[PDB]
């Protein structure tokens, strides 16, 4: 059984990999 | 400038809707856009891979947290082949009451999806036990998501771009990647299943807080270092070892006994990670070959030059071929993909020959599925490569670089090998289809003794050479007392023999006609192919109808309705072909698999071997028969579980359908439709203020080409992969 | 020519001096490498720099607890031998404030050294600066080479330190 | 703030971003939201009517029924998100309506961003119904929101109920 | 409590987060120089 | 760079093509040619002759000396280049 | 606009200016011929691109050759 806290641990790592992916993204740009 | 298409000067000055829809279609044709150089073209590239790589490991994070979240991988793992594996949870406020408890399956209470990807038994074979590890997993590849994303941000920066004589180290490169990128990464995994993965499949417990001070071998770098090499080959697991507990099994590491475990039907552990470590020395030394920094090595442009048959037989040999290389792209990706794609196409016979999983070749549905998903992405890659090795001779080829080469003769000839290719394709298509009518004519008219069935007598040769022995060839391996069958007799004959002569695995599958039949199409499929797209590769550049071909580009609609008609005349057009070619002869490997193993799986091999030498035996006995399950997934009665793929086989045929529409209509009558409703838009009252930014025009004729393909393909395989699915679900054999 | 590290190798033709702890010291040539990618040495300087910073915090953590004692706070039933095995009972009340001030500090740091600037001289964080006021720039050039032979021998230290205590049972001079 | 400007111009022409105006609405928001936790807390102290015990059939309700892990929506959350929904149909109705009585939730055709600034907002002086002193308050109650969703993740108390430890008898 | 989470995300991120994304994408269309 | 290796106007190849082994003469290179083709046979048939068994015997002596059989192709090739070469 | 050139082995025969239907190409003094002259573009910015030029010529493989390129409100062909 995985605790919501674990899953909210996910959710922030994955929050700050979209920040990185909006950064690279950007980088590249349009 | 602020217009889309900022990368395109001539698509931003566009007034129609074409601009929108090529900006989108050339956004990754980094070579042909304004203002571009070599060195940022190799830069943006770097930073891409990064991007790409970190989707990746995202989209496998992604999974790792979904089985460890709604999954019921505990339940699965106490009796694997009893408890269906779960994707994830389904959340969706379109369901019913019935539908609500129809998808509410497995061990859990709530709707769910069953995996048919083969993820749990995979991760089950390496060590994993709990949701913890999975989770662990998850959150491991979603830190190195983050951090290649940093990397590719990083590496775009003024003093971390590297320069292009970076991205041109062939030998440094090639060194590093033979290496470490395949041997050290090899000898982790062996060094992984060693410490975690055989230990688990023993009875113990090993993690990340014991690993280090528990032995994996009773004795530890002893027999390592000392060179009694083979103490780690003693007392192997006996054939009692039920996987995942303790009761006779052995404390062996690097073991070839050979063939499969008798209890998962998969192959030993121990075979696996002794693999591995032979994979990994003998990659390290192969990266140990190419000259980088320390005079020993080769240099790989002496390597080709030197190269030259010695009176002219090859031509200049390969002189010429290390500078274009080099300077294309084209053609390095087009050889990635060539050998990508022969590579997955052996994964896919393989993993149903050899399976390396515990307990599969027993669910039957991962086993279909992963099959026909890679032969599908292999003959994706097989096209790509051609494709691009056409754009590499439009736009990269230098024929006075080229002089002479042995590349500049494969044009010089190019007609011999394109008839040829001919020759071949309609030898082969007249001759089964021939047979295959002639046998349809027989079994219709009441005599299926007339049928015209030759015993495949080659491929069963090369069965009983590796050890078969029913056929009777008593021949190398089926025959004891050959020097084939006493060299090995000792070290991985006796389970190589017991896992071949059993009626019970997939290695080397009894064949009959139908096999022989099926063969020839294959052929036929696979010369076709390679018909169209080699001759779209070798005429790229010109031919006889238009001998300036290289000036208008790879991709480019026509050249007009004069001296005859050019429809279809681009080297694009070739690759828009020989996708259906492709699609249909990965349809006809992919039906002839399943129909076998349907048959093999249910104890009827008998039903293939009397229906698969005519078409309506295919038609009436797979397509027909196997449908059943699919398509009363819903009715007038009720609906299952399978509702979702009989909705999904309609909607690739839906998608498979209105790909004839782009394909079969052609631009000017849509164009002509278009100005009409721009008359009705305009002249009614109303809604005439509101007016378009951009003036609708029909789509051109490369893009139509392109969206009645990508119809044609999405709907084939939203068509077959429900039956492949439903049909083996629908059966459970 | 030659190097002045290895005598026998020649010299690296990118540690051309000016620079603190230049002795030549690069028998892989990792800066011949960064510099022909059209790089500087600023960067790996910096890493050095804050690498060789924790090194010296590393060091005086590993001995301190054991040594000297612990905290007058309760919650401190951590192993006072084992700080390697000490990582781990460390409550998340406390690691949460571990994490929060080295993530702005390191947010800080990132601005900084990512930025574009070149007036930016390598490890000039300006948190120490109370000291340097009034001194020639042999003084200033003394200071931080005994400040990069302090981070050089303190993370052969700390290497040294948890290779030791993983697979022996401590440190043999001073512990146990 | 001109960081963001030329990363984001599109998006801070309107006004959107870290800009004075976003965070003087978020501050509105924060007090507002706290006057409905107060109020959520009095709901559960008196029982005015919602009982959240009893569940949400699928014959009444649709898709809106079950839904998470086949687990029941009670009456309490559906009750509270209808006063949701309703609060963000005003809010609709407030931000693309006339733009009377309000300062406006975005930028107008070329209006400059107003700067209170910020530090610390003198209070004194600046009492009453002042520009200044809301900001202060809806800063402060952002601060609340945040201190108090940090402190009950902490304790693994209810978020209405880690509250209840700093007011003493009150409503529940 | 982790059953709110899949009506929670599902819907906003399904629904809200495309939605915008093609307003703002059909506005980096339209805008010109 | 690299050196001129390409010989399609010559019938045989310069002396440059062997490397670090490019002034070792013809017949250096024929006599180890046989002797690595002796030693190399010798050792794989120690493979055939005695079965080779699951880590009792192996003898890594004859595998290390099975190695000679492929090499003994790349001398006798040499031996040729240095002979046409007049070394 | 699509770009259209004229090769030096044209014959000045004079069918692709009447095979033209938005005045693109014209006739030009020329001694590289018997006729004397040879065909020029010198409105490229009216081409549509329908090749209709192209199939009127006699030489073998075409003199006059038109080169798809950018799309602008009249190269498209469009009343709206
Ligand atoms: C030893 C050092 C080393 C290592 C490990 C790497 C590693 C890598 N480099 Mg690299 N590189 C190096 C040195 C090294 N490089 C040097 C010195 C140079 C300069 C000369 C470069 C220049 C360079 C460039 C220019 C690029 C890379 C790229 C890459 C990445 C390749 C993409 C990938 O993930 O493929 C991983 C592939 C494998 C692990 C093996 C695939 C092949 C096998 C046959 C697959 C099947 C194996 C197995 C059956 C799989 C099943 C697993 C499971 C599902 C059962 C990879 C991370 C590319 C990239 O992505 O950039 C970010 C790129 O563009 N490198
Ligand atoms: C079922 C549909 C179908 C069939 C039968 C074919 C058949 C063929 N295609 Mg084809 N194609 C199709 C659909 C089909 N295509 C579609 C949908 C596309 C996508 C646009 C293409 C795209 C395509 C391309 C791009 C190419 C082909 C090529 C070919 C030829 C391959 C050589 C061959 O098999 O010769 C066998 C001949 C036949 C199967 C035709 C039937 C002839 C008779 C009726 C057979 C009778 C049997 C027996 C001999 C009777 C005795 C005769 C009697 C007088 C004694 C062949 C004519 C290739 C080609 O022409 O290369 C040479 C090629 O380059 N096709
Ligand atoms: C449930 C809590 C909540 C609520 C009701 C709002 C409501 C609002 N926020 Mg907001 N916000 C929140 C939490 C919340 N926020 C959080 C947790 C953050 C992260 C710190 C932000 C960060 C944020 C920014 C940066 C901006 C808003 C803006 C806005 C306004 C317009 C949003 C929009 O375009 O719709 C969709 C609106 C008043 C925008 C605004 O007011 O611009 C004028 C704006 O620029 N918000
Ligand atoms: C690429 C991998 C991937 C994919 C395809 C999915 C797919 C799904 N997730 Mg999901 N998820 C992932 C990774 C992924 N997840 C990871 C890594 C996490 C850990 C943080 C989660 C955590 C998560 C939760 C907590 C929930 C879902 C849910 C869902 C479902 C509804 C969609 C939704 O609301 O997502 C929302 C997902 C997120 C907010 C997390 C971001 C997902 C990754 C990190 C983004 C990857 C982007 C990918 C590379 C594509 C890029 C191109 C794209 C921009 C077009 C859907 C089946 C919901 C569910 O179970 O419904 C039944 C749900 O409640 N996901
Ligand atoms: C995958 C995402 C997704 C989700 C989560 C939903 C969710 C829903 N759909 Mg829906 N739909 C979708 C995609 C989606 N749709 C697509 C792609 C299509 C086209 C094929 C449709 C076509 C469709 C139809 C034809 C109908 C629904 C209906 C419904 C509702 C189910 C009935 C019910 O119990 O509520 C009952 C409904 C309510 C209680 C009203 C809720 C009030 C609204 C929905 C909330 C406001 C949302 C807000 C405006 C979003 C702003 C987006 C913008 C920022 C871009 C529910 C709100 C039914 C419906 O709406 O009932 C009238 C319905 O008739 N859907
Ligand atoms: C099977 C193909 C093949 C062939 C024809 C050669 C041939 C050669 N190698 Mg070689 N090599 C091979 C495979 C091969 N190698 C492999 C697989 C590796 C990786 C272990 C190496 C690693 C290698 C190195 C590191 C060096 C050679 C060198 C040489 C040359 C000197 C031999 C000599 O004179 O010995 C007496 C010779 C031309 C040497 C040379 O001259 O470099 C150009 C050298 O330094 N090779
Ligand atoms: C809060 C301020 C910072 C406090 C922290 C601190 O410390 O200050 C930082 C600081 C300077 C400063 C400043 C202040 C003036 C202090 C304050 C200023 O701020 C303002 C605004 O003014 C900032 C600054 C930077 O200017 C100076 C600190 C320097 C420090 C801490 C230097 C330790 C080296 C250790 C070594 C070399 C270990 C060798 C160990 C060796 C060589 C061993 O062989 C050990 C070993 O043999 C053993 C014993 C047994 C063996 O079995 C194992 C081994 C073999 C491994
Ligand atoms: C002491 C012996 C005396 C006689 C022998 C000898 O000296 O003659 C030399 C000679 C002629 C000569 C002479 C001159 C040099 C011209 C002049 C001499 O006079 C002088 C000194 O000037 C006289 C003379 C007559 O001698 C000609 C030599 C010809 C020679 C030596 C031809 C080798 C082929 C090798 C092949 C095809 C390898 C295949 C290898 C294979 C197929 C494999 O590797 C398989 C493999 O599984 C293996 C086995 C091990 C695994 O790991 C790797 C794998 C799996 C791949
Ligand atoms: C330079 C060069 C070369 C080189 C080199 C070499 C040798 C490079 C080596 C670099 C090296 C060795 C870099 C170490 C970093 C370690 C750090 C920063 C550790 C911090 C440690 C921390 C922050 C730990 C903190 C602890 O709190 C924890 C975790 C628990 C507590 O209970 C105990 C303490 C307080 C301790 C070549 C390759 C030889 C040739 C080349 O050509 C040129
Ligand atoms: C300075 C700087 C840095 C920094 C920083 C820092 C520390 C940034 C911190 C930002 C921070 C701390 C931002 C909090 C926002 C809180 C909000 C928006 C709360 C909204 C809450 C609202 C709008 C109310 C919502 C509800 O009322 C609703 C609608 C209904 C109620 O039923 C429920 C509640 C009451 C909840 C770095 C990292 C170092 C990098 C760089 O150097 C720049
Ligand atoms: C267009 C182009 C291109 C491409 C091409 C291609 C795509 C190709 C392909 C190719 C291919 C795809 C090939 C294949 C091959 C294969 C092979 C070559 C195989 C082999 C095998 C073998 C050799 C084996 C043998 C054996 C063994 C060992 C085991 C046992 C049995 C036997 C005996 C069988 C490029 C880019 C280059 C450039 C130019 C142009
Ligand atoms: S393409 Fe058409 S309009 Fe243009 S020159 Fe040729 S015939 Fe005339």
């Amino acid at each position: 059984m995985i605790t919501d806290s674990q899953i909210f641990f996910a959710l922030c790592i994955a929050l700050t990999a979209a920040v990185l992916a909006i950064g690279l993204g950007r980088q590249l740009y349009v | 400038a602020t217009k889309f298409p900022k990368f395109s000067q001539a698509l931003a000055q566009d007034p129609a809707t074409r601009r929108i829809w090529y900006g989108i279609a050339t956004a990754h044709d980094l070579e042909s856009h304004d203002g571009m150089t070599e060195e940022n073209l190799y830069q943006k590239i770097f930073a891409s891979h990064f991007g790409h790589l970190a989707i990746i490991f995202l989209w496998t994070s992604g999974n790792l947290f979904h089985v460890a979240w709604q999954g019921n991988f505990q339940q699965w793992v106490l009796n694997p082949l009893k408890v269906k594996p779960i994707a994830h949870a389904i959340w969706d406020p379109h369901f019913g009451q019935s539908a609500i408890k129809a998808f509410t399956r497995g061990g859990v209470s709530y709707p769910v999806n069953i995996a048919t990807s083969g993820v749990y038994h995979w991760w089950y074979t390496v060590g994993m036990r709990t949701n913890e590890d999975l989770y662990f997993g998850a959150l491991g590849l979603l830190v190195l998501s983050t951090t290649l994303l940093f990397a590719g941000w990083l590496h775009l920066q003024p003093k971390f771009r590297p320069g292009i004589a970076w991205f041109k180290n062939n030998e440094s490169r090639l060194n590093h990647h033979l290496s470490g990128l395949f041997g050290v990464s090899s000898l982790a995994w062996s060094g992984h299943l060693i410490h975690v993965a055989i230990p688990e499949s023993r009875g113990q417990h090993i993690r990340w807080n014991n690993f280090t001070s528990t032995l994996p071998h009773p004795e530890g770098l002893t027999p390592f270092f000392t060179g009694n090499w083979g103490l780690y080959a003693e007392n192997p697991d006996t054939a009692q070892h039920i996987f995942g507990t303790s009761e006779g099994a052995g404390t062996a590491i690097l073991t070839f006994l050979g063939g499969f475990h008798p209890q998962t039907q998969s192959m030993w552990l121990t075979d696996i990670a002794h693999h591995h470590l032979a994979i990994a020395v003998v990659f390290i030394f192969a990266g140990h070959m190419y000259r980088t920094n320390w005079g020993i090595g080769h240099s790989m442009k002496e390597i080709l030059d030197a190269h030259v048959p010695p009176k002219g037989r090859l031509g200049a040999g390969h002189r010429g071929l290390f500078e274009t290389i080099t300077d294309s792209l084209h053609m390095q990706l087009g050889l990635a993909l060539a050998s990508l794609g022969v590579a997955t196409s052996l994964v896919a016979q393989h993993m149903y020959a050899l399976p390396s999983y515990a307990f599969m070749a027993k669910d039957y549905v991962t086993q279909a599925a992963l099959y026909t998903h890679h032969q599908y992405i292999a003959g994706f890659l097989m096209v790509g490569a051609f494709a691009h090795g056409a754009i590499f001779f439009v736009r990269d080829y230098d024929p006075e670089v080229n002089k002479d080469n042995v590349l500049a003769r494969m044009l010089q000839h190019k007609e011999a090998i394109i008839s040829h290719l001919s020759w071949v394709s309609l030898f082969l298509g007249f001759h089964t289809l021939g047979l295959y009518i002639h046998n349809d004519v027989c079994v219709a008219f009441g005599t299926p003794e007339k049928q015209i069935l030759f015993e495949p007598v080659f491929a069963q040769f090369i069965q009983a050479a590796s050890g078969k022995a029913l056929y009777g060839f008593d021949v190398l391996l089926s025959s004891s007392t050959s020097a084939a069958s006493v060299a090995s007799s000792k070290i991985w004959l006796p389970g190589w023999m017991e896992a071949i002569n059993s009626g019970k695995n997939s290695l080397f599958l009894t064949i009959g006609p139908g096999d022989f039949l099926v063969h020839h199409a294959i052929a036929l499929g696979l010369h076709t192919t390679t018909l169209i797209l080699v001759k779209g590769a070798l005429d790229a550049r010109g031919s006889k109808l238009m001998p300036d071909k290289k000036d208008f580009g790879y991709s480019f609609p026509c050249d007009g309705p004069g001296r005859g008609g050019t429809c279809d005349i681009s080297a694009w057009d070739a690759f828009y072909l020989a996708m259906f070619w492709m699609l249909n002869t990965i349809s006809w490997v992919t039906f002839y698999w399943h129909w076998k193993h349907l048959t093999v799986w249910g104890g009827n091999a008998a039903a293939f071997n009397e229906s698969s030498t005519y078409i309506m035996g295919w038609l009436r006995d797979y397509l027909w028969l196997n449908s059943s399950p699919l398509i009363n997934g819903y009715n007038a009665f009720g609906m299952n579980a399978q509702a979702v793929w009989a909705w999904m086989f309609l909607f690739g045929h839906l998608i498979w359908a209105t790909g004839f529409m782009f394909l079969i209509s052609w631009r000017g009558y849509w164009q002509e439709l278009i100005e009409t409703l721009v008359w009705a838009h305009e002249r009614t009252p109303i809604a005439n203020l509101v007016k378009w930014r951009d003036k609708p025009v029909a789509l051109s004729i490369v893009q139509a080409r392109l969206v009645g393909l990508a119809h044609f393909t999405v709907g084939f395989i939203f068509t077959f992969a429900p039956f492949v699915i439903a049909s083996t679900t629908g059966k459970f054999a | 020519e030659r190097s002045a590290s290895i005598p026998f190798l020649k010299k690296p033709p990118a540690l051309d001096g000016s620079m603190v702890g230049d002795v030549g010291f690069d028998p892989l040539g990792i800066s011949t490498t960064i510099i022909e990618l059209g790089g500087d040495l600023r960067y790996v300087r910096e890493a050095e720099l804050m690498h060789g910073r924790q090194a010296m915090l590393a060091t005086v953590g590993f001995v301190f607890p054991k040594l000297f004692g612990k905290l007058p706070v309760d919650w401190a039933k951590d192993i006072s031998l084992n700080p390697l095995e000490a990582q781990y009972q460390i409550p998340p009340v406390a690691l949460g404030q571990i994490a929060i001030s080295i993530a702005i500090a390191e947010g800080l740091r990132s601005r900084i050294v990512f930025s574009n600037d070149p007036d930016y001289v390598v490890g000039d964080h300006g948190f120490g600066a109370g000291m340097l006021k009034g001194k020639s720039e042999a003084q200033v050039k003394d200071m931080k080479m005994k400040e990069l032979a302090h981070c050089r021998l303190a993370m052969v230290a700390i290497t040294g330190m948890f290779f030791q205590t993983a697979i022996t049972g401590s440190l043999y001079p001073l512990v146990d | 703030m001109s960081q963001f400007a030329a990363d984001y111009p599109w998006l801070a022409k309107y006004g959107f971003g870290p800009t004075v105006k976003a965070e003087r609405w978020n501050g509105r928001h924060a007090m507002f939201g706290w006057l409905a936790i107060l109020g959520t807390g009095v709901a559960k102290s008196h029982g005015w009517l919602p009982s959240g015990d009893v569940a949400l059939t699928y014959n009444e309700w649709g898709g809106l029924a079950q839904q998470g892990f086949n687990t029941y929506i009670t009456n309490e959350r559906a009750i509270i998100m209808i006063a949701h929904v309703h609060a963000l149909a005003v809010s609709a109705a407030a931000a693309f309506g006339p733009q009377v009585l309000g300062d406006s939730l975005t930028l107008l055709d070329g209006e400059k961003d107003e700067d209170p600034y910020g530090l610390f907002v003198p209070l004194k002086g600046t009492f009453g119904l002042t520009p200044a002193a809301e900001m202060a308050n809806g800063r402060m109650a952002m601060m609340g929101i945040i201190a108090v969703v940090l402190t009950s993740a902490i304790s693994g108390k209810d978020i209405l109920e880690v509250v209840d430890i700093g007011t003493g008898g009150n409503l529940l | 409590s982790a059953s709110f989470l899949p009506s929670i995300l599902t819907p906003v991120v399904t629904l809200v987060f495309p939605g915008l994304m093609f307003a703002l994408f059909f506005v980096l269309i339209e805008q010109e120089e | 760079e690299a050196a001129d290796t390409w010989w399609g106007d010559k019938d045989y190849p310069p002396s440059i093509v062997l490397g670090i082994g490019k002034d070792v003469p013809s017949s250096i290179f024929g006599v180890t040619s046989g002797l690595a083709f002796a030693i190399g046979v010798y050792c794989v048939a120690q493979s055939n002759l005695v079965n080779i068994l699951s880590g009792s015997t192996v003898n890594g002596f004859y595998v290390a000396g099975a190695l000679l059989v492929p090499y003994s192709w790349g001398l006798h090739v040499a031996a040729w280049i240095q002979k046409q070469n007049g070394k | 606009s699509h770009s259209v050139r004229v090769y030096d082995t044209c014959i000045g025969c004079t069918q692709c200016v009447r095979a033209c239907p938005c005045d693109v190409l014209e006739m030009v003094p020329w001694d590289g011929c018997k006729a004397g002259q040879i065909a020029s573009a010198p409105r490229a910015e009216d081409c549509i691109g329908c090749k209709r030029c192209e199939t009127a010529c006699p030489t073998d493989f075409l003199s006059v050759r038109v080169y798809l390129g950018s799309e602008t409100t009249r190269s498209l062909g469009l009343t709206y």
